[PDB]
DNA sequence: TCGGATGTATATATCTGACACGTGCCTGGAGACTAGGGAGTAATCCCCTTGGCGGTTAAAACGCGGGGGACAGCGCGTACGTGCGTTTAAGCGGTGCTAGAGCTGTCTACGACCAATTGAGCGGCCTCGGCACCGGGATTCTCGA
DNA sequence: CGAGAATCCCGGTGCCGAGGCCGCTCAATTGGTCGTAGACAGCTCTAGCACCGCTTAAACGCACGTACGCGCTGTCCCCCGCGTTTTAACCGCCAAGGGGATTACTCCCTAGTCTCCAGGCACGTGTCAGATATATACATCCGA
């Protein structure tokens, strides 16, 4: 019973970029990389979220579990360690 | 009436974070991009709430692992500013872009 | 978007035309719509682009992508290769029973 | 490389495009020649200009060669003819006819692109200036043209 | 002595239909021997994980859709998965 | 040709649609299997099902209507073969609006 | 009213521009259908270009006419 | 008996059903191996063949050649896009290199 | 009989030589499994959750802590150069980044 | 009924034990442990087969295990892992 | 008053020349002291077949190419020309190797 | 014993490598970098291919013990088996 | 703005060896059959995923000011490119030796498979101590001067 | 060289998760048999190594000059720091029900076996595609 989920990418807000970028070790960061660093995300997110779900409608589950994702990003050679597996 | 030199309240925030653990992105607003992104791959999908869980400390430790090559990219470009070319190098020579 | 209007939703099918009607064709009204802008010739086993649908031959396409840059000739949007394209034979019988042979 | 050109003569004399016309030298179906009618919005009243049209023979999957022989002041353009568009050069597809091309050359004699010449320094004085080449655009096309 | 088997006769006889009238050195068919080999153990090395992790001991045709699935990007999977499936349905009903 | 002249009897079933059994009146074609129906066929029927109605090639694995884009091209094969339709498309939908502003 | 809009190499659109609106405003309804912007754009009548402050009732536009779209790309 | 057909024909293939089922037994992928599982394998490896000799086929005519040399399996594989995903990772011997110089190197007008 | 021992007690280890065998048996590597076999397996992984646990276990005696929490992890793996050759394509869940500051970011002198 | 699921977290507190006997872990940090086990597994015996495979054998020996840990581990990861494999098989030797 | 080409121009022109050839670049007796000075470190009296000395051509030779490619975006970034040191540590460390 | 024949890898031979690469102008200081990068590759990729040989009992370095060292290393050839 | 010099594509003839086709033989795939268990299906339990309120307050958003850093321009100088002439050694091709790869055959010790037995390890339950949090005061950079 | 946020250090409260205990089933061990994988030994012969001579391609060394790297300067845009106001994350709570596990039963599908024969492999052979050499014509660079 869905309609839509509209936009949610201006929800990685630019003081959460900024932190991101402060374990990344940096001083200052341009306006412009607000803006790219979330069209980053999307590249991440939908990569592995491909291979995810294709492991639930697969195992015929409705849900994604955590394993899914572990196996999803073990796929891609970045491997989870405690989540399982 | 009281003001810090611009980029001594930055190297206390990177020395912030480089000690703590914790998740710098929220959390509700992101199960919001995982569960749009899921849209177009089935319909109705329910998701564990380790399964989230999972994919912001995937999602943030990859995000990490770039701005630390995008550091490099604008230091040896002579800057200390990281501009979105920074970007486009480290995705470019690790095979991604 | 692809929100129907309120025409849209109280719209009635236009039937066809049965009686025996023959058709004037001329050639100098159906330039844009049957001929191949790349060869400027009939269009002969045409694929449509997929995001663009837009007509060429099969010929052209594939050389028009290996001996340039990847994009739809007459949009400039992205092409990756031949299997970002599909034949229309729904398309190929239109010149054969406009123009036999 | 030889039947498609058969029928560019066909879209040029059927109809024509304004300000335009072009043809083969002879024999060689490879080697042009255009002729371009001056617009009356530009400094270039009483136009006529020649062209030299050449087929790399992969022709329509490469760009072909278009030159000038006639000297025209303008920032886009070489003394030697060379013109620079970057539908020629960068952006260009096979679906693109000469008698687009040359509704593109026309319009670079009204307007210009002044942010890449060829001959920087003619494109200097653009940017600051407006009377000068009013008058330099009408004293050196009545000469080497008219 | 000691044959050795290889896909070099089913390479030519997909060549033979797809362009008629060219062929192969022998360099470039110890190329495409190579692309056969390192995709299937591709495809069913990630056919097999999928049997693992869903605890069974069979591979079957479904598990061979989402291993073309995981692998192949985009549109090559939307072509071998619409071609994989066009075999299995003319291979059981000429039986 | 010079002419080509011919029937309507041999053009109908390039022109005609199979949810309303009409001629083409803002086509739209599926991405993957390229058939073409009207804009008010396929936006009703694709809130039921994901599959085309003819060849049952699934449109898209969630919402069909990304996969669906309209050809502008074959309409202007159906409002040129067919004599009189860009008018009666209008004179339908004037009439619509003489009673509901 | 329906003016067809050529360009180079073919893209063709359907744009409801009244002979009212200036030439300018035409220019921006290109903005919203296609993200191209009016800096770039050159529009040709039969040999004769748009000036920016006139309207398209100056030329006897009528109903169903063509345009021609050339892209000045500022900076090559 | 009944004159024995193969299974690759009776799939309409030419990658071999046989081979690719033994390949599937013999290799340690599962217990067992189901019946329609090389009938897959074989249609997927034909038709990522086929979509490799189309494109070096059509590389080797530019070049005005009638045998397929491992320079056009590179021409063929890093133009496409999609073909680039699969083999990215894989150097073609003899295959070199497409021919790229960036702009900032090319002299000024 | 005479009394069951174990089999990871004869090799003097810890790590189950039992279930090393039959995961080696389950599992689909090879039709058959030596019987020295599952005896390397759990020396070899004693002694690298041994090595990792005296690391981590000293970086939770320099944050005056009694347990090994997940930052323990990280500071023990990413601060020796052959754990981060195993571990480089790795995220440790919770354990966070090295505190690393570059020279050209700190304040002149 | 639960399923009973196995895991290396009774033989990770042992290993403690001996290495640091005043020190324990979290649960979040056994998990971890648990997956350093589980994906090294993976490794090894996954070279292991592939060394039958290649030299067209049917049986993983421990000589199958000494290459494949000689090829996975760095540098003095695999000279002090081979040596204490070697000490576990030939406590066999003397001790069956 | 003898020609003399200006600098760059045969360079461009020969990175036309290889761009379009397939051949190893490096010559292939100093290529095989090498192979057996590294292998003398792992085994001594080792014999190689013919053909995997020239598998280390082609995978060294490609994997130089490719660092290459690397270097130039480096350079290119630091607004040079020249590729420098400095530019195949940034393209070796960004890849995961130093 | 054989000694000094990295710098067989000469200067002139580097620069082709380098123009397949698409670079133009050289710094002197390359050279030298360069062939310590070819000593750091071939040691890591001789030093797999040697394991494949002793583990199989065999002293010549066969073509494929090559090949499944650079498949390891994530950097398969096509062309000379598998 | 141009003609000489160099490099390029283009055409033609000759020649060799590698591709493609053919043949004979054998071993691997197909046909036919049987048996046993893996998986599909149905029913049922109960966990955990979603959904919705409400109060709180951490965190985002916005706006303003000013200083630091990006960026362009400029001049100097040295290091790299081009090129000629001389030196080196790669490449070829040829001959000769033998180590070692690859195969065959015989035979035994090793591992699968089985049945019975029993104790290690899992899950559930309980509890106390490590660790988080609070709060007060030492105290350590930071910055204006 | 003092002021002022900020960072550490310390003593105290409080809770919940680690660590231990226990009942118990299921998985590992013992003991035994059996067929085959692999160790071993002998032998064939391929191919890897070593040497030689000659041709000449390529590496090396040197000189000269241009142009690019790099340091310096100045201007200005645009980030940072901060304070104020506004949004919605977070927390705790409650409640409903989809769907994940689990069981039990049954039957179709796959392994296994035996036999039969044809597809594919090794080996051989002849012709043509491609490589090389020559001789053009034309394109391109650059000092004057
Ligand atoms: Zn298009
Ligand atoms: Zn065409
Ligand atoms: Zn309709
Ligand atoms: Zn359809």
């Amino acid at each position: 019973h869905r309609k839509v989920l509209r936009d949610n990418i201006q929800g990685i807000t630019k003081p959460a970029i900024r932190r991101l970028a402060r374990r990344g070790g940096v001083k200052r960061i341009s306006g412009l990389i607000y803006e790219e660093t979330r069209g980053v995300l999307k590249v991440f997110l939908e990569n592995v979220i491909r291979d995810a779900v294709t492991y639930t409608e697969h195992a015929k589950r409705k849900t994604v579990t955590a394993m899914d994702v572990v196996y999803a990003l073990k796929r891609q050679g970045r491997t989870l360690y405690g989540f399982g597996g | 009436p009281h003001r810090y030199r611009p980029g001594t309240v930055a190297l206390r925030e990177i020395r912030r974070y480089q000690k703590s653990t914790e998740l710098l992105i929220r959390k509700l607003p992101f199960q919001r991009l995982v569960r749009e992104i899921a849209q177009d791959f089935k319909t109705d999908l329910r998701f564990q709430s380790s399964a989230v869980m999972a994919l912001q400390e995937a999602c943030e430790a990859y995000l990490v692992g770039l701005f630390e090559d995008t550091n490099l990219c604008a230091i040896h470009a002579k800057r200390v500013t990281i501009m979105p070319k920074d970007i486009q190098l480290a995705r470019r020579i690790r095979g991604e872009r | 978007t692809w929100e129907l209007s309120l025409y849209e939703l109280q719209r009635t099918p236009q039937e066809a035309i049965t009686d025996g009607l023959e058709i004037v064709v001329s050639p100098r009204s159906l330039h844009s719509e049957l001929m191949c802008p790349i060869c400027l010739d009939m269009l002969k086993n045409t694929m449509t682009t997929k995001e663009c649908l837009h007509r060429f031959c099969a010929d052209c396409l594939i050389t028009a992508l290996r001996s340039g840059n990847k994009e739809c000739p007459t949009c400039r949007k992205k092409l990756v290769s031949k299997r970002s394209l599909r034949p229309d034979p729904n398309f190929d019988a239109l010149i054969s029973k406009i123009y036999p042979s | 490389a030889l039947k498609r050109i058969h029928k560019e003569l066909n879209d040029l004399a059927r109809d024509p495009p304004a300000q335009s016309s072009a043809g083969p030298v002879g024999d060689d179906m490879f080697h042009w020649q255009a002729t371009i009618m001056g617009p009356n919005d530009s400094p270039y009243q009483g136009g006529v200009f020649f062209l030299t049209i050449h087929f790399p023979t992969d022709y329509p999957f490469k760009p072909p060669k278009v030159a000038f022989t006639t000297r025209i002041y303008h920032p886009n353009i070489n003394s030697n003819g060379s013109i620079c568009l970057d539908i020629l050069r960068s952006q260009w597809s096979p679906a693109l006819t000469i008698s687009k091309v040359l509704l593109s050359i026309s319009s670079l004699l009204s307007d210009p692109n002044p942010d890449d010449p060829l001959v920087p320094e003619i494109a200097r004085i653009y940017k600051t200036d407006r009377e000068k080449y009013n008058r330099i655009a009408r004293e050196w096309t009545q000469k080497y043209a008219m | 002595r000691s044959r050795k088997e290889s896909y070099s006769v089913y390479v030519y006889k997909v060549l033979k239909q797809v362009h008629p009238d060219t062929g192969i050195s022998s360099k470039a068919m110890g190329i495409m021997n190579s692309f056969v080999n390192d995709i299937f153990e591709r495809i069913a090395g990630e056919a097999s994980r999928l049997a693992h992790y869903n605890k069974r001991s069979t591979i079957t045709s479904r598990e061979i859709q989402t291993a073309v699935r995981l692998l192949l990007p985009g549109e090559l999977a939307k072509h071998a998965v619409s071609e994989g499936t066009k075999a299995v349905t003319k291979y059981t009903s000429a039986k | 040709h010079r002419t080509t002249r011919i029937k309507i009897t041999e053009l109908n079933p390039h022109l005609m649609c199979v949810l309303c059994g009409g001629y083409f009146i803002d086509a739209t074609t599926i991405i993957e299997c390229l058939h073409s129906f009207c804009k008010t066929c396929i936006v009703r029927y694709l809130e039921t099902s994901k599959y085309c109605p003819i060849c049952d090639v699934q449109v898209h694995k969630t919402r069909p209507l990304l996969n669906i884009r309209s050809d502008k091209t074959l309409q202007d094969i159906v409002y040129k073969l067919v004599p009189g339709l860009f008018k009666n498309e209008m004179k339908r939908r004037r009439d619509f609006y003489a009673a509901h502003p | 009213m329906q003016i067809f809009v050529k360009t180079l190499t073919g893209k063709t659109i359907t744009l409801e521009v009244e002979p009212s609106d200036t030439i300018e405003n035409v220019k921006a309804k290109i903005q919203d259908k296609e993200g191209i912007p009016p800096d770039q754009q050159r529009l040709i009548f039969a040999g004769k270009q748009l000036e920016d402050g006139r309207t398209l009732s100056d030329y006897n536009i009528q109903k169903e006419s063509t345009l021609h779209l050339v892209l000045r790309l500022r900076g090559g | 008996r009944a004159k024995a057909k193969t299974r690759s024909s009776r799939a309409g293939l030419q990658f071999p059903v046989g081979r690719v089922h033994r390949l599937l037994r013999k290799g340690n992928y599962s217990e067992r191996v189901g019946a329609g599982a090389p009938v897959y394998l074989a249609a997927v490896l034909e038709y990522l063949t086929a979509e490799i000799l189309e494109l070096a086929g059509n590389a080797a005519r530019d070049n005005k050649k009638t045998r397929i040399i491992p320079r056009h399996l590179q021409l063929a594989i890093r133009n496409d896009e999609e073909l680039n995903k699969l083999l990215g990772r894989v150097t073609i011997a003899q295959g070199g290199v497409l021919p790229n110089i960036q702009a900032v190197l090319l002299p000024k007008k």
